């Protein structure tokens, strides 16, 4: 699961020695960089195995609750029924194998209220605090005997998006357990030209692919508090379509300009459209 | 360098905003003014009683209040852990004009120029306000209230908060605000002085109907009927009665407060606004052009065109109420 | 943030002071175009000569050099240790003219943003000119040149010393200069723009008479037949031909750049241009409007109060040639 990563190798190893001690970590950046990519194929690296099945992903929405995550009560066709939820059962299954490491991916966590999700649990989820002895009576639990332990095995790797202008502040109560990360748009890296080399592309094309998109995010990132430096585009588009093996070329890449980065560029500037006929433009002209 | 003693300002913007003793205070500087009303201001209203609005609320409580939900109470199953979705009305003071003034007042305590008697008052208000949240104040947020549910009153200092939040400009710190110096630019305190005498007209001259009128140009062209290209041509006042009409325009100008040449640009206006008006009454057509001056005032006549228009000064700085005989005897002389 | 390309505007400078090839240099900004056309220019002319005016010296020398003073002479008692007071021609270079040249590019050298082949060789003609004391520059100098005894050439790049000195501001260094953002601001920009075309209306329009004409009031007043309070009137520009007159208000506005509203403020001094001018042969009386368009330049008619006026904008950033074609086009149109 580690044969064409765009990311450079320095991150991608911090992260493993950074996942580790804390683990908890949340991976920032921009829509498109492959931020489900990037930690699905970490996930397979930090147990050596390209196994799914220890692995488990989720997405947050603000209407995800505690019913889902770890314990609630739907009816079955008389009466009401506890139903395990998906991190209580998946721990389950991570605490059969102490020795293995299970893993779960949490995107979009910052949109959700974390406290209405994990409860009582967070408090254990933090890295120190985990093992039998941290170990609470659930919030359902009928009986006080029964109890939830986070194992130490146990890895959490969380995408926030950092585009977002409705977003303002990260919740409080992530920012004191988890360690952000932030994950560049890395256009310009050998990996990826060498990725487009492999395809039927120019060198000429790579270059100039690389030198506009960086001057383009670069406008971004340089209006600093307009707009943050995650604004900057990403680079997941040009990965997606060529799987026919199609030549990568200016016919082509015009629609991408025209079909994805041209409506983004709406949002990002909803100000003055002359000034996005400036950036469009030099594209391909 | 000379500017209007910013007192006799706070008047023109009172005018201004179509709505006391300022002779106490030792700061000449706006701010320190502007604070003094609206923390005295506030002490006003608390008196009386602050606007509760009745906020509905739905919630997950443990019983009944008020309406039930039965259809987010079943769908969800809290009937099991006795608990029910239910809307009521819980009365809190925490409506955006409210919320308003809190966010204010923490402007004006980080504000890095202020009396330190001002400060210490607004702080302990800030402490007596337990329930209404902070917040960061925009325009839009103004721009919701407009519909001006509230009373006379309260509109009176969300004027006031307006002028703060859009005249505050960070200082030496990162917290802390410094005041905008808002006398120096002329355009903005040009723009205070046309809306000052417009709403100011319509309460003494109540002989008079006093109304902008908007002007549209005797031009045809072939090419477009619209003439939209043209500029847009609408009044500063007017001021007119049965025996007579008048038009004025009025602006601010530093070279004009140098006791040489005249800086009368405006004048072209005027003259073309003569033209495009047309009268059915045919009583009269007049003119005047009314500008400010700090040490004396001066009235001149002329009849240009077949027009009779005046240009007249105002000795701003003088005293408030003089200012206002002046501004009566003024147009008393020109509305014959 | 749309501007004029600067390569563009020296052109419009050129007409603008009565008096080559840029395509060959690389860099966009006017700086680096204006001491391109300096350093370059200082060369042409030391082929041809630099100026030498004659100094007439009075100084005490150890024997007889053109004519003897015998008043200082014997009062000083020169004569004793075998010296003089004697007045002589020495032939320098240090005129107030050439001495601007150097301590002009003593700043161009000092300027921070500067293409670097530029600096270096103005650094080889700072070297170039031992005699020559440099000075620190001021108007008043210039304003002792206005006799203009120097040659025709000689007063295009002593205008471009002007324009360096006054657009020339202390940056990031004590020492180090930077040059003034001139095209952000419209009025200098604009002031450009009213001389670049009177300028050039002489040259191409020969078939016209081009005259700047003074305009006076047909107002009479009762308090003063001077009328000094009333604001001067001066035309931009009046073009006049035998068949048809025709007077111009141009002015440079942020606001058209924009493809809405309309910036037409001037035309309003338009209007009362007009009445005031009373034609003797009474053949026509025409007004046109011209502004700078980046993009593409519009023409429209207007028949307004029984005048034919027009407006117009014309597409800066086009062409040099081409501009001038169609300024040639323009005036062609209006002029009959
Ligand atoms: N092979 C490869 N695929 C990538 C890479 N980056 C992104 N992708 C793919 O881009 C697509 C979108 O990823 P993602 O960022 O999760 O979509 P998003 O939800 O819009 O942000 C997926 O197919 C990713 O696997 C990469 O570096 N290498």
């Amino acid at each position: 699961a580690l044969n064409d990563l765009f990311i450079p190798e320095t991150t991608i190893e911090t992260i493993l020695k950074r996942l580790t001690i804390k683990k908890n970590i949340i991976l920032q950046g921009p829509p498109g960089v492959g931020k489900t990519f990037v930690a699905r194929r970490l996930a397979y690296l930090l147990t050596g195995e390209k196994a799914p099945q220890r692995v488990n992903m989720v997405q947050f929405h603000q209407s995800y609750s505690y019913e889902d995550f770890i314990q609630g009560y739907r009816p079955n066709g008389v009466g009401f029924r506890r139903k395990d939820g998906i991190f209580y059962n998946f721990c389950q299954q991570a605490k059969e194998q102490p020795e293995k490491k299970y893993i779960f991916i949490i995107d979009e966590i910052n949109r959700a209220n974390l406290s209405k999700v994990f409860g009582e649990v967070m408090m254990l989820m933090e890295h120190d605090k985990r093992g039998e002895n941290w170990s609470v009576p659930l919030t359902y639990s009928e009986n006080d005997e029964e109890r939830f332990y986070v194992p130490e095995n146990v890895y959490i790797i969380g995408l926030m998006n950092t585009a977002d202008r409705s977003l303002a502040v990260v919740d409080y109560a992530l920012r004191r357990r988890f360690s952000f990360i932030d994950i560049e748009p890395g256009f310009d890296t050998p990996q990826f030209r060498n990725f487009l080399l492999n395809k039927k592309a120019e060198p000429s094309f790579v270059e100039s692919l690389c030198q506009k998109m960086n001057e383009l995010n670069q406008e971004i990132s340089k209006e600093a508090t307009i707009l943050g430096k995650g604004f900057r585009i990403g680079h997941s588009y040009f990965c997606c379509g060529l799987e026919d093996g199609t030549s990568p070329d200016t016919q082509w890449l015009n629609e991408i300009v025209m079909t994805d980065i041209a409506p983004l560029l709406e949002e990002y500037f909803f100000d003055d459209p002359y000034k996005q006929q400036k950036w469009t433009n030099k594209l391909l002209g | 360098q000379p500017v209007i003693p910013v007192r006799n300002i706070y008047y023109m913007l009172t005018y201004a905003w179509g709505y006391a003793n300022l002779e106490a205070i030792p700061g000449n500087n706006l701010l320190d003014i502007l604070g003094y009303v609206l923390n005295k201001g506030v002490l006003q209203l608390s008196r009386r009683g602050l606007e509760l609005d009745y906020n509905p609320n739905t919630e997950i409580i443990p019983g009944i209040k008020g309406r039930i939900e039965f259809a987010k109470t079943i769908r969800g199953f809290h009937l099991n852990h006795g608990k029910t979705v239910s809307t009521f009305d819980m009365l809190n003071e925490d409506t955006l004009a409210n919320r308003i003034i809190k966010s204010t007042l923490a402007i004006l305590i980080k504000h890095e120029k202020l009396n330190s008697t001002i400060r210490d008052e607004a702080r302990s208000l800030y402490r007596k306000l337990p329930g209404i949240s902070t917040l960061h104040l925009t325009p839009q947020h103004f721009s919701y209230l407009n519909g001006g549910k509230n009373t006379r009153y309260y509109k009176f200092v969300i004027s006031v908060c307006k002028f703060i939040v859009n005249n505050s400009i960070p200082g030496q710190n990162k917290g802390h605000y410094r005041f905008y110096d808002f006398e120096r630019n002329e355009k903005e305190m040009s723009l205070l002085y046309q809306k000052f005498l417009y709403e100011f007209c319509r309460r003494e001259l109540t002989s008079a109907n006093t109304t902008r009128s908007y002007l549209k140009w005797d031009a045809s062209s072939i090419s477009d009927q619209s003439l939209n290209l043209l500029p847009r041509m609408e009044t500063d006042i007017t001021i007119r009665s049965s025996e007579k009409i008048l038009i004025v325009d009025a602006k601010y100008y530093k070279s004009i407060f140098s006791r040489e040449k005249f800086h009368s640009q405006n004048l072209y206006q005027l003259m073309n606004y003569l033209w495009s008006l047309k009268p059915e009454n045919g009583e009269n057509i007049g003119g005047l052009l009314i500008y400010p001056h700090v040490d004396t005032a001066v009235k001149h006549r002329y009849k240009i065109n077949g027009f009779d228009i005046g240009l007249c000064t105002v000795n701003l700085g003088q005293e408030w109420p003089c200012i206002h005989q002046e501004l009566l005897d003024i147009f008393d002389e020109y509305l014959k």
